[PDB]
Order: C-alpha cells, then sequence, then structure tokens
RNA sequence: GGUGAAAUGCGUAGAUAUAGGAAGGAACACCAGUGGCGAAGGCGACCACCUGGACUGAUACUGACACUGAGGUGCGAAAGCGUGGGGAGCAAACAGGAUUAGAUACCCUGGUAGUCCACGCCGUAAACGAUGUCGACUAGCCGUUGGGAUCCUUGAGAUCUUAGUGGCGCAGCUAACGCGAUAAGUCGACCGCCUGGGGAGUACGGCCGCAAGGUUAAAACUCAAAUGAAUUGACGGGGGCCCGCACAAGCGG
C-alpha cells in the first residue's frame, strides 16, 4: 500500500512539472488513492551525470495507491517520459515534511 | 591489490589477530595495570 | 494467510466462540494456506525455499486430522466433508 | 531518529572524502543503525544525492 | 602553440611508467615512458627510471608554455611518487596531484595467482 | 628495463592513450563485522511484487495432538551431460615462447570447451564442527547479533531475561590432544554405522543414468602389522635472536 515515490524531471522540461505532478495525483485518486505528502524540491545539482546532464528537477511524493494505480504510474514514465530515476519505496505509513 | 583471482576458500580465512590483538590487548597488559 | 481471511475461517469452523485452536480451525487454516500457496508455486516453479514452508502445512495438517480421526470421527467426518479433503 | 535518505546532513556524517562508507569500527555506531545508514546511503546514492566515487 | 596550464597523467604500472603532458583539453603533448629514455628489458621499474622519464616530459613541455600543470596518477607502481617531484624541478608549480586509479566494484574476475 | 631472465601483438595499417562517445556481457568495492538468514548445499548493489521460516511480547484457545525413523521420497558445492540463447573477463584441452638432462609442468603471450541464462539430467565433495536428531540437568567470567523487561536517569549507559554466534575455564570426561549450557560431562528415546592392514568402496549381480558413472557390495590371495596422540632427538630451500676477517679495508699463486 503506502509507498514514496521520488523521481526526477529533465531541467529542461521542468515548467509542466506542476502538470506532470497533477496528473499523476489525478490518476492515483481515480481509485480512491490518498496522497499522504507532494513536496516539489529545487533544480538541485546531481553528484554525477545521468545521461551527461548535471541538474535535475526533484519531486518527492508519497502515495496510497492501490495496485494497478501504481503500475500506470509507474509506466507513465517507465513505457516512456522524459522523467529519470525514481524510487518507488513502500513504506508503512503517511509523513509530514522535510527539505529543511 | 585485485591482481589475482583470490578463490572464496582463500578469501574466507579472516582474522589475523583481531581478537587477540584487540580483545587480549586488555588482558595481557593487565600486569602492570592492576 | 491475510488478516481478514485468517480471521473468517476462524469464524465458520469456531467451536465454541472463544476457540482458535481446535484441530477444525487449524486444519482448515492450514487447508486455505495450502491452497493459496498452489497459484504461487504455478507461477514460481523454481522457489524451492518455499515449497518446505508448504509441505510443513501437509504434514501439519496429516498429523492434526489422524489425531481428530483416532479421536472423535463424527467431527473428523463433518470436517473432512467440508474443506473438500479426501 | 530513523534514519532516512532525504536526511543529507546526518548521511555526510559517515561518508568519507573519496565517497565511501565509514566502519562501525570508526565511527561508533550500533549495528543495526550502521546497517540501517549504509541503506540510506546507497539510496541518496543511487538518487544523485551523493556521488559513488570521489571525482565529480 | 602556447598553452599556459594543463593536466599531466602518470601511468604508473608495476613494469613501466608512462607521463603524458596533456592540456585540459586533454590532448597530448609530450608522452615519455620509463622505458623509453633507453631501459629495455629488467632493471629499472624503479623510481630511478621515473625520476628519468617525468623530466623528458617536462623539458618537451616547454615548448607551448604550461607553467602550472595538474598531475592525475594511475598505477601502483614505484615511480608513483618520485615522478611528481621529478616533475616540479623541471619548473612546474603544480597545483595538486589527484589520484585516479581505476577499482572495480566488483568487477571482471582477476587472472589465476602466479605459483 | 615484467622479473628468480628474455622471447608474441606496432610505425607508405600510428604504437600501451586522450578531457571524449557507443555497445555488450559478467560481477556487485565501501558498508563487512569469531556479523546475519537458511534443514544442509547456500545466499552479498538498489527498488517493487509474489512468498517461506525464525525471533519476540502479552493474551486467548486445542488438550499429548509428541519424539525418532529401516523402507521411501525430496532438496544437494563444483566439474560434467544433453537442447537451445549468450560470450566481457577468466580459462581444463591445445598452440607457441621460455626454464631445465628432459619439462610432457610450475613462469609468459594467446586461446575453444566451460564459467553466464533457460529447461532437463546427474546425485557426488576434506557435502566437515571430520562430532545424528530430540529432551532434561551440571561452577563462572569476558565479547557480540535479534528482541523484551526492570534501572535517579541524562544514556556515554547498567543490570537481569530469552534465542542465536564466539573467546577462556571449575567440576567431570578423554589414550592424549582436547571438549567443557553450542559437551566429547551427566543421563534418556530412536536411528545410522564400525570390527586388523592390503585386496577395495574393487570385481560380479541388481537398481538408477543418455553418458561420465553412482549406489548396494564381496571373496580368493597376502602381510604381522597398519593406526592415533604425545615425547626426545636429528633435520628443513620454517621463523626469530646471536656470534666469529663469515661479509668489502692498504696482501698475494
Amino acid at each position: 500500500r503506502h509507498y514514496e515515490i521520488v523521481f526526477l524531471v529533465h531541467p529542461d522540461q521542468s515548467e509542466q512539472v506542476g502538470g506532470m505532478v497533477e496528473r499523476y495525483t489525478k490518476a492515483i485518486e481515480e481509485d480512491g488513492g490518498k496522497i499522504h505528502r507532494l513536496e516539489d524540491w529545487g533544480r538541485r545539482q546531481l553528484a554525477y551525470a545521468i545521461n551527461n546532464v548535471h541538474k535535475a528537477h526533484y519531486v518527492l511524493m508519497n502515495v496510497e495507491c492501490s495496485a494497478k494505480a501504481l503500475a500506470e504510474l509507474e509506466d507513465n514514465f517507465r513505457a516512456n517520459d522524459a522523467v529519470i530515476r525514481n524510487l518507488v519505496m513502500r513504506r508503512d505509513e503517511a509523513v509530514t515534511e522535510q527539505s529543511e | 591489490s585485485r591482481e589475482f583471482y583470490e578463490k572464496p576458500t582463500a578469501e574466507r580465512r579472516r582474522k589475523a589477530a583481531a581478537a587477540v590483538k584487540r580483545h587480549a590487548k586488555k588482558v595481557q597488559r593487565e600486569q602492570r595495570r592492576r | 494467510l491475510s488478516v481478514e481471511e485468517k480471521a473468517q475461517i476462524v469464524n465458520e469452523y469456531k467451536q465454541a466462540e472463544g476457540d482458535t485452536g481446535s484441530p477444525e480451525v487449524q486444519v482448515a487454516l492450514l487447508s486455505a494456506n495450502i491452497n493459496k500457496l498452489q497459484d504461487h508455486f504455478k507461477a514460481n516453479g523454481k522457489d524451492h525455499h518455499s515449497r518446505r514452508g508448504l509441505i510443513r502445512m501437509v504434514n501439519q495438517r496429516r498429523k492434526l486430522l489422524d489425531y481428530l480421526k483416532g479421536k472423535d470421527v463424527s467431527r473428523y467426518t463433518a470436517l473432512i466433508g467440508r474443506l473438500g479433503l479426501r | 531518529k530513523e534514519i532516512d535518505y532525504k536526511d543529507l546532513n546526518t548521511l555526510k556524517a559517515y561518508v568519507s572524502e573519496t565517497g565511501k562508507i565509514v566502519p562501525s569500527r570508526i565511527t561508533g555506531t550500533k549495528a543495526k543503525y550502521q546497517r540501517q545508514l549504509a541503506t540510506a546511503i546507497k539510496r541518496a546514492r543511487y538518487l544523485a544525492l551523493l556521488p559513488y566515487t570521489d571525482s565529480h | 602553440k602556447t598553452v599556459v596550464d594543463g593536466i599531466a597523467h602518470i601511468h604508473a604500472s608495476f613494469n613501466n611508467t608512462i607521463v603524458t603532458i596533456t592540456d585540459r583539453q586533454g590532448n597530448a603533448l609530450s608522452w615519455a615512458t620509463s622505458g623509453g629514455s633507453g631501459f629495455r628489458g629488467s632493471r629499472k621499474s624503479t623510481p630511478f627510471a621515473a625520476q628519468v622519464a617525468a623530466e623528458r616530459a617536462g623539458q618537451a613541455a616547454l615548448e607551448y608554455g604550461l607553467k602550472n600543470l595538474d598531475v592525475n596518477v594511475k598505477g601502483p607502481g614505484p615511480g608513483r611518487e618520485s615522478a611528481v617531484r621529478a616533475l616540479n624541478a623541471c619548473g612546474y608549480k603544480i597545483a595538486s596531484i589527484t589520484d585516479v586509479t581505476p577499482i572495480p566494484h566488483n568487477g571482471c574476475r582477476p587472472p589465476k595467482k602466479r605459483r
């Protein structure tokens, strides 16, 4: 159940992430899946190259999607996207906040 | 270094003396420290 | 195996409501878990380390039935007529 | 308390200068928290919040 | 040409010592090996011959400028630290040495142990 | 200018090589720990999904449902074996190149099987803790892993309690070495096994395997021994200390 999705997007595409996330929220709410936390971090600088970039845009979110809601959410960057690296990280509960 | 392949029988031979030189370090020096 | 499956297999095998431990309930909790694990080993056939946890459930059920059959065949015939055994 | 891949101010205290995780014989850390440390390192390391090698 | 700063490698194997001077555009200027100074055979996989080999990298790099250099060292053999003191003596005020020795994270398996 | 010492791939084809890119397999540094998990064989990157067992805390339930186990039936490192992918690296075979009376080898440069993946087979190892499984009891001290509880409590912690994993050691046992709450002590239940050394885990038979072969398993004949552990010595191309014109300063066939 409870997951903790954190995904990068390519920094040149940093202006539709407000739509990206939004689309991911409405796709999770369509099975009633709650969203306990949603944080957009900065356009942080990576510690190494990912596909020869050096800067990327971090988004973290905490989700209670059922099973197929995750699978379509994971396929919204598995089949294709311009989002890179992400870990879905099954958790056990809801949360509060980070980014100092 | 990592020059040759260490067959994992001879690589699973560890602990040279670390339960002597770090465990009996406070034992064999107790002829003076009492 | 689940929390609410395992509470409901208790619930129709109860025999004096506080009970969860009679060889009725235990054979029913085992037989359900054996059947649901048969889906796993058609899909995961190389998993031998979890077959052994299943064969333990088969043998733990066979000992409990041999216990109950030697002790009260009227409870044995009713349990074996449920659960689709023998 | 339960240390986490987001908390980089805690994770950088057990990362050596070359990027490597420091053992439990150097820092005084319990064996449960060390093996919980070297998972939050390896998640932040994967997620490019921390390098693998010193170089970049 | 005249380039004022460059990055300068030392390949420091057990057999030989290769020193290559480049720029930060990585393109090789002057290479000098520990057997290219007339050694050829057994003897000097030693810090002696890298002291001989690192200076020939120097006075052939003193054609296109190159005052300050950055030293990349790569390899386990002697002549590792006696090629970076044989390098400031040719009139270089090198910034900092840097170690780049390739380490696998588990990698290929190595060859058999010599008997 | 590898090393106990040199020999193969290179320049009207650019030579170890760039600050660069792409592909592909295969293994997952650091963490790493007399650490952990698993019946054993085994299992090391990270995330998800599917799943097994343990540990642990109280409470409720069943009421001897238990222990072991000849047969049997599963699972078993490696290497081998079919059948099909794969193929970096490494590399039985084998080619050379050395080294030596020779070198059929140890060293070098290569390198196909194999290693890797899928399904099927084999069913063996110094498969070892050379120690069957289960249960009960018998001085202590020092670590450590997973829990729990008490402790003025800050824990920098401390104590008892459990289930593991180690180091010493009393009683006891042991031929000795040694084992010593993880017994090789004290007892109990059941099983497997052994009966001098060779012959020999071999023939013949049976069963199994596609094969390689495995498993069950002898006799003739032969010898007075093999064998264990400790002791003194001698010895070592074992180690550590020590000495002497032993090592080289201003001698001479």
